[PDB]
């Protein structure tokens, strides 16, 4: 009744044909590591962390965007499939300022917890390291853009929930520049809500900037208040 | 050290192990400080195109 098998690990689960291979492997417990991915948006394909290897071919895919065909077999533990994550995970560490005591999402990384957990020990590339002039993009929002990884989720939430179209990509090769090019303070509403869009430490709070790291607070329930909705 | 040899052979009389020998007042080897600066050595990892950590 409208079920196709996959095989996650030999392990056989139901799914509802059309929908990726990623909410399979979330739903009998895997997490394949992502970047552009986000459980709210569009499915862009740009940051290559969620590949996976396919049996009985001889090219790795994408599972963030992969429409699921007929009974599958699905290893998230092979071996190329660990070398592929580490070759990603050292070309993201590149071109990425150390910046990790200064930055303000030490407790709150992405680039740490899944270079950890998934990347290399050793790194390489000697020279090199580009840097990118940042922007004054509102009193509300501090945005250092070195820091950007080019993932492409500021500009799919802003072009797609906000509706207010002030973000692109600009650029070719390396430089590719996100941002705004008119020098427009981007103002509108939901202008907070990208400061947790961005996985890196690239677009933080202006008034709050400097004045914590995420392992000293505790964390409290508590409730929506001056707005209707809570 | 810094003593007579007549004192020097009472204590090798009341204990006939030659105390003049070895005494533990150390006056020649004790280590000449401001050592060279070391390099130190790097093992079985930053060799290049096969430290794969899939594998270790
Ligand atoms: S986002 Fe910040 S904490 Fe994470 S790797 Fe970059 S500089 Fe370090
Ligand atoms: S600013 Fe942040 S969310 Fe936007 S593309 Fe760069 S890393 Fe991604
Ligand atoms: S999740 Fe970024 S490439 Fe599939």
């Amino acid at each position: 009744s409208n079920l196709i098998e996959v095989f996650v690990d030999g392990q056989s689960v139901m799914v509802e044909p059309g929908t990726t291979v990623l909410q399979a492997c979330e739903k009998v417990g895997m997490q394949i590591p992502r970047f552009c991915y986000h459980e709210r948006l569009s499915v862009a394909g740009n940051c290559r962390m969620c590949l996976v290897e396919i049996e009985k071919a001889p090219k790795v895919v994408a599972a963030c965007a992969m429409p699921v065909m007929k009974g599958w077999n699905i290893l998230t533990n092979s071996e190329k499939t660990k070398k592929a994550r580490e070759g990603v995970m050292e070309f993201l560490l590149a071109n990425h300022p150390l910046d990790c005591p200064i930055c303000d999402q030490g407790g709150e990384c992405d680039l740490q917890d899944q270079s950890m957990m998934f990347g290399s020990d050793r790194s390489r590339f000697l020279e090199g390291k580009r840097a990118v002039e940042d922007k004054n993009i509102g009193p509300l929002v501090k945005t250092i853009m070195t820091r950007c990884i080019q993932c492409t989720r500021c500009i799919r939430f802003a072009s797609e929930i906000a509706g207010v179209d002030d973000l692109g990509t600009t650029g070719r090769g390396n430089d590719m520049q996100v941002g705004t090019y008119i020098e427009k303070m981007f103002m509108s509403e939901l202008s907070g809500n990208i400061i947790d869009i961005c996985p890196v430490g690239a677009l933080t709070s202006k008034p709050y900037a400097f004045t914590a790291r995420p392992w000293e607070t505790r964390k409290t329930e508590s409730i929506d208040v001056m707005d209707a909705v809570g | 050290a810094s003593a007579t040899r007549l004192i020097q052979g009472l204590r090798n009389w009341a204990s006939g192990r030659d105390l003049q020998a070895k005494l533990q007042l150390r006056y020649q080897e004790i280590s000449k400080r401001t050592q060279p600066p070391p390099k130190l050595p790097v093992g079985p990892s930053h060799r290049l195109s096969n430290n794969y950590y899939c594998a270790r």
